[PDB]
């Protein structure tokens, strides 16, 4: 089906989706 | 860490919000 | 830097993670 | 609809949820 993991660079944007405006390291 | 949780495995939403901020 | 869109599988993916335990079409 | 919303342009978590169930 879909991947489910969310390495490297999907991780940033999986990030930045749920983080909102408190923000994560490292932007 | 983040990526043991959420990259090798699979990882919830509750789980990765503790890695914001 | 990183792509914000989410797009096709990507989209399906972050559907997954935000949408839990009550699902999303198409699955 | 969502692709328009989310691929095409960029969503935030709130827009994304609306498409869940």
């Amino acid at each position: 089906f879909v991947n489910q993991h969310l390495c490297g660079s999907h991780l940033v944007e999986a990030l930045y989706l749920v983080c909102g405006e408190r923000g994560f390291f490292a932007t | 860490g983040i990526v043991e949780q959420c990259c090798t495995s699979i990882c919830s939403l509750y789980q990765l919000e503790n890695y914001c901020n």
